[PDB]
């Protein structure tokens, strides 16, 4: 029964968010600094 | 211990400038305070970001400006900055303004 619960959740996790926004072209070049204050 | 400025004169109701150099600076901010001749020291800094006189959080000297006030302000000034392990605050050879 344990193995049944394992496969049901993951398959549902892949199904969920399938009809949602793909972030495939979002990943690009990234240039930064840290905060306005030096770590306080 | 600390690189405190010895003595700097006042501008005639104009720009005011002080330094105070050290290794922490970017670690535990600045904190000034003034020693009145023969009287108890009083508040200068108004630190809150994690009155009147302000400064820029720099890693070279930090500095401090007391506006265009010629008279009403003459005392011995200092600086208290905590080490990364809360060891000491370190102070120089005083700051006697004129």
């Amino acid at each position: 029964m344990v193995e049944q619960m394992h496969e049901d959740i993951i398959s549902l996790w892949d199904q969920s968010l399938k009809p949602c926004v793909k972030l495939t072209p979002l990943c690009v070049t990234l240039n930064c600094n840290n905060v306005n204050t030096n770590n306080t | 211990e600390l690189t405190q400025p010895p003595s700097v004169s006042v501008s005639p109701g104009q720009t005011a400038r002080i330094t105070c150099s050290g290794a922490p600076l970017t670690s535990r901010f600045t904190y000034w305070y003034r020693q009145k001749p023969g009287q108890a020291p009083v508040l200068i800094i108004s630190r809150s970001s994690q009155g009147r006189f302000s400064a820029s959080w720099s890693g070279t000297t930090v500095t401090l400006t007391i506006r265009g006030v010629q008279a009403d302000d003459e005392a011995d000034y200092y600086c208290q900055s905590s080490d990364t392990s809360d060891s000491y605050k370190m102070f120089g050879g005083g700051t006697k303004l004129t």
